[PDB]
RNA sequence: AGUAGUAACAAG
């Protein structure tokens, strides 16, 4: 008798098991080595389906352009980024008939949100790629390195607060002939070393200051910096992505702001609804569909995939959405809107580390930067990668950067390309034909609804379908896409079958240990689980053995096993003497080498709160230490926000409870470089510090409420000092030594301030 | 010229915290100079009241001379809250 | 008599050379600059 | 060798 798991589908229905098809504990596919082939590949595909439009020189980077936009229509079923801007206007005129005032509506909440905005928004942002240096940054630090820089060239629009006056340098920075800004270079010492090549290279990187030329300078704020993406699932072959610089978040904030407003009021729009609210509009709108389907007739489903989303979308039809959506907007207002999609238009994107040639004879590698890709003949390269070169040829520049004027290899504008996949969504029927179509549209995600007399009409509904998206620069999948008769789809990894199935799967990576501390990573665990009992099917059973396998991995994580085990450690050493030492074991944290007493029923107590009264004075004196030096400066978002990173989806922000302790504790930061003395920018970090702890010392609210304010915050420090000391000694908390002390002090700060 | 006329008369700390201030209500000195001098003559009548009036360890008002050291009299018998930044 | 005798402040984003001259190389095909696309958008109708 | 898999690691 052979065993056969598929077997399971002739007693169980796919969807009704579709977890097991999910192989969620392999390990996720990771890229090795170089991210220039995948990128190279991206530049020129986006460049294929775009080659029969107009191709220009730009007058202003000296990069070559492609504009497929009002080309010729396509003759065959290969990605099309021919939209047709006619159409896409009058499927934006159908969309502002059926929800009138929303266009100016959006675009009034969104302009006065910007008026409102303030430039420390720009540090939500995820990495970002940072011009100064030419590689990927925090948001926060790219945002302060270009502020500092822009210093240096007379632009302090950032000091004024508002995110206006900074976005007005960023385009004004576009004029200036030259830009000097901070920028970091490393002095080399060879050192011996015991290996075959005898020696080693020690860096030590300081921070310079360095001058560009307008035109290189433009380059590099169009630019966009390309790495290979990791740990996605479910695809056999590795994908470029791409990041942006900070001058154009801004933009694109307001843009995607607007385009929020109005994708909130689409009845057809899964973003931006998540989770359960997008689960109950799509259940919704399949019911709406079911019951207003023709008696006699067939409702049919399109579980939708769009093909090239990115490579085939345009920079040119977002720039006349954004003017098209702000008609009765303020001019400076559509000239805000017009940057982010102008900037896109005139992008660049760098190409990453380059090739790597080697000699197996030699047993010799050489890694050949994206500048010195030519300097060698196509025929040292192999096929696939000469081929790449030879087609890259007519868009590569100079400096090892590739022309990219269509396409959107960045992403960025997903609630804008909802809004354009919305508005054929909203056309429903073409020239008055037998048949009405609607659906669901989450990004390049839709399905498709389709009511008619036969399911031979319906087809000609999803033909009619397929053809218009295609005057929008839309390409539906053939390969990926397939339809049936209404009560079954699938629609962003959610599955429907008379209503939506439980994909427990998808989430099991998440319940892992989270890896922020064994404090914060003790709440989610249990959270997850709560969270998972609610919304991912997962019975009581299931639930009881995640809390096991879950405190198996903790213990092992954090090599804390229960104080009467007989488990080898350093930790496990001081675990088993804290366990013969106390006499309320209960109250032990787990962490502590204590019992788990987590169940079904407390997962949502924090584990100190369900011990605290189970504690030993001594160690709960010990664990809840006020002054104690393993918790740092905690910042709001410190204490409550953990980034979790999904199998499926972008990395979010979950919040947990945990109260603060001994456990609350954090990694020193990744400065462990191999042959690298950080010594300079450590220092740099350890500056800004204690500048800011400081100022935390004279303003206690700072940590919770952001501090507003033009001034410089010396000035802001040293007025709150002087009251205090005044209002110290005319109180008699402050000796008339001490005070005329500060004040001599405060003396030499008002100085040095002026 | 009006820009000229505030310039002269006027001190340079008294036009800067005014030009501040306005900043801070998101007014423009350079093309609305009507509010400028109502400013600056309202911080300067508040320092002619503050200025030179200390109070000693007794708690009693004196005045002192424009030389004496900022050393020997530290408690003005007035706080200045006029020309400060709003959330000072 | 200028003390004697309030201006609405508009919201100042100006455009430079450099975007200005991008934002006219960003039009789709057949328009000569962004004045032109902005025209366009804003007075014809493209119904069928 | 091997891991691995469109490109790397097998120290720098």
């Amino acid at each position: 008798m052979n065993i056969n798991p598929y077997f399971l589908f002739i007693d169980v229905p796919i969807q009704a098991a579709i977890s097991t098809t999910f192989p969620y504990t392999g390990v996720p596919p990771y890229s090795h080595g170089t991210g220039t082939g995948y990128t190279i590949d991206t530049v020129i595909r986006t460049h294929e389906y775009s080659n029969k439009g107009k191709q220009y020189i730009s007058d202003v980077t000296g990069c070559t352009m492609v504009d497929p936009t009002n080309g010729p229509l396509p003759e065959d079923n290969e990605p099309s980024a021919y939209a047709q801007l006619d159409c896409v206007l009058e499927a934006l005129d159908r969309m502002d008939e059926e929800h009138p005032g929303l266009f100016q509506a959006a675009s009034q909440n969104a302009m006065e949100t910007l008026m409102v905005t303030t430039v420390d928004k720009l540090t939500q942002g995820r990495q970002t790629f940072d011009w100064t240096v030419c590689r990927n940054q925090p948001a926060a630090t790219a945002l302060n390195t270009t502020i500092t820089s822009f210093r240096l060239n007379d632009l302090n629009g950032a000091d004024k607060g508002g995110l206006i006056p900074f976005c007005q340098d960023i385009i004004d920075s576009l004029d200036r002939p030259e830009m000097t800004f901070f920028s970091v270079k490393n002095i080399k010492k060879k050192l011996p070393a015991k290996n075959r090549k005898g020696f080693l290279i020690k860096r030590i990187p300081m921070k310079v200051k360095d001058k560009i030329t307008k035109v290189e300078y433009i380059k590099r704020a169009l630019s966009l910096n390309t790495m290979t993406k990791d740990a996605e699932r479910g695809k056999l072959k590795r994908r470029a992505i791409a990041t942006a610089g900070i001058q154009i978040r801004g933009f694109v904030l307001v843009v995607e702001n607007l385009a929020k407003n109005i994708c909130e009021n689409l009845e057809q729009s899964g973003l931006p609804v998540g989770g359960n609210e997008k689960k109950a509009k799509l259940s919704n709108a399949v019911a709406k569909m079911l019951s207003n389907c023709p008696p006699g007739g067939i409702s049919m489903t399109v579980t939708g995939d769009n093909t090239k989303w990115n490579e085939c979308l345009n920079p040119r039809i977002f720039l006349a959405m954004t003017e098209r959506i702000t008609r009765d907007s303020p001019i400076w207002f559509r000239d805000f809107c017009s940057i982010a999609p102008v900037l896109f238009s005139n992008k660049i994107a760098r190409l990453g580390k380059g090739f790597m040639i080697t000699s197996k004879t030699k047993r010799l590698k050489a890694q050949i930067p994206c500048p010195d890709l030519f300097s060698i003949p196509l025929e040292r390269y192999n096929e696939e990668t000469r081929a790449k070169l030879k087609k890259l040829k007519p868009f590569f520049n100079e400096e090892g950067t590739a022309s990219l004027s269509p396409g959107m290899m960045m992403g960025m504008f997903n609630m804008l390309s909802t809004v354009l996949g919305v508005a054929a969504l909203g056309i429903k029927n073409i020239g008055n034909k037998e048949y009405l179509w609607d659906g669901l549209q989450s990004s390049d995600d839709f399905a498709l609804f389709v009511n008619a007399k036969d399911e031979e009409t319906c087809m000609e509904g999803i033909n009619d379908f397929y053809r218009t998206c295609k005057l929008l620069g839309i390409n539906m999948s053939k390969k990926k896409s397939y339809c049936n008769e209404t009560g079954m789809f699938e629609f962003t990894s959610m599955f429907y079958r008379d209503g939506f199935v439980s994909n427990f799967a998808m989430e099991l990576p998440s319940f892992g240990v989270a890896g922020v501390n064994e404090s914060a990573d003790m709440a989610i665990g249990m959270t997850i689980i709560k969270n998972n009992m609610i919304n991912n099917g997962m019975g009581p059973a299931t639930a009881q053995t995640a809390i096991q396998l879950f405190i198996a991995d903790y213990r092992y994580t954090y090599k804390c096993h229960r104080g009467d085990s007989k488990v080898e450690g350093k930790r496990m050493k001081i675990i088993k003497e804290l366990w013969e030492n106390t006499k309320g074991r209960d109250g032990l944290l787990v962490a502590d080498g204590g019992p788990n007493i987590y169940n079904l029923r407390n997962l949502h107590i924090p584990e100190i709160v369900l011990k605290y009264n189970l504690m030993d004075p001594e160690y709960k004196g010990r664990l809840l230490h006020p002054q104690n030096p393993f918790v740092g400066h905690l910042s709001i978002e410190g204490i409550k926000e953990a980034d979790i990173t999904p199998a499926h989806g972008p990395v979010k922000k979950m919040d947990y409870d945990a109260v603060s302790g001994t456990h609350s504790w954090r990694t020193k930061r990744n400065r462990s470089i191999l042959n690298t003395d950080q010594r300079n920018m450590i220092l740099e970090e350890q500056c800004y510090a204690k500048c800011c702890n400081l100022f935390e010392a004279c303003f206690n609210s700072a940590s919770y409420r952001k501090p507003v304010g033009q001034h410089s915050m010396l000035e802001a420090m040293a007025h709150r000092l002087r009251m205090d000391a005044r209002l110290d000694y005319e109180s008699g908390r402050m000796s008339k030594d001490d005070f005329e002390k500060a004040m001599a002090h405060l003396g030499e700060i008002g100085y040095i301030g002026s | 010229s009006m820009d000229t006329f505030i310039t002269r008369n006027f001190q340079t700390t008294i036009i800067q915290k005014a030009k501040n201030t306005m900043a801070e209500f998101s007014e423009d000195p350079e093309l609305q100079p009507a509010m400028l001098f109502n400013i600056c003559v309202h911080l300067e009548v508040c320092y002619v009241i503050s200025d030179m009036n200390f109070l000693d360890e007794e708690g009693k008002a004196y005045t002192a001379l424009e030389g004496q050291g900022k050393e020997q009299n530290l408690r003005p018998q007035y706080e200045v809250i006029e020309g400060m930044p709003r959330t000072i | 008599q200028v003390l004697i005798g309030d201006v609405e402040k508009g919201i100042d984003f100006k455009l430079g050379q450099t975007i200005s001259r991008l934002r006219d190389i960003s039009v789709p095909a057949g328009f000569s600059n962004f004045e032109g696309m902005r025209s366009y958008i804003d007075n014809i109708d493209p119904k069928g």
